[PDB]
């Protein structure tokens, strides 16, 4: 309920200065998407910074195949 | 695996959208 509710704020809170020290301009969106996930991988990735930077890099691709996407429409 | 591009944004100090 509202406790998993403030789990999964304080999982951003923590994430974010990592990811923004990785990705700076596109920090907010990565965290956003990554938050969508589990929380068992997002305590995984607080810790091994390597598996944080796969899921930080499969999520800037997935921003960027999507913003084709909405490209080739308008 | 599946990420949502159109995922909320995350702004610290405010709630996250999509929260459940």
């Amino acid at each position: 309920p509202l406790g998993s509710q403030e789990q999964k704020q304080m999982l951003g809170e923590r994430l974010f200065p990592l990811i923004q020290a990785m990705h700076p301009t596109l920090a907010g969106k990565i965290t956003g998407m990554l938050l969508e996930i589990d929380n068992s991988e997002l305590l995984h990735m607080l810790e091994s910074p390597e598996s944080l930077r796969s899921k930080v890099d499969e999520a800037v691709a997935v921003l960027q195949a999507h913003q084709a996407k909405e490209a080739a429409q308008k | 695996s599946n990420l949502n591009p159109n995922a909320p944004e995350f702004h610290p100090g405010v709630p996250w959208k999509g929260l459940q």
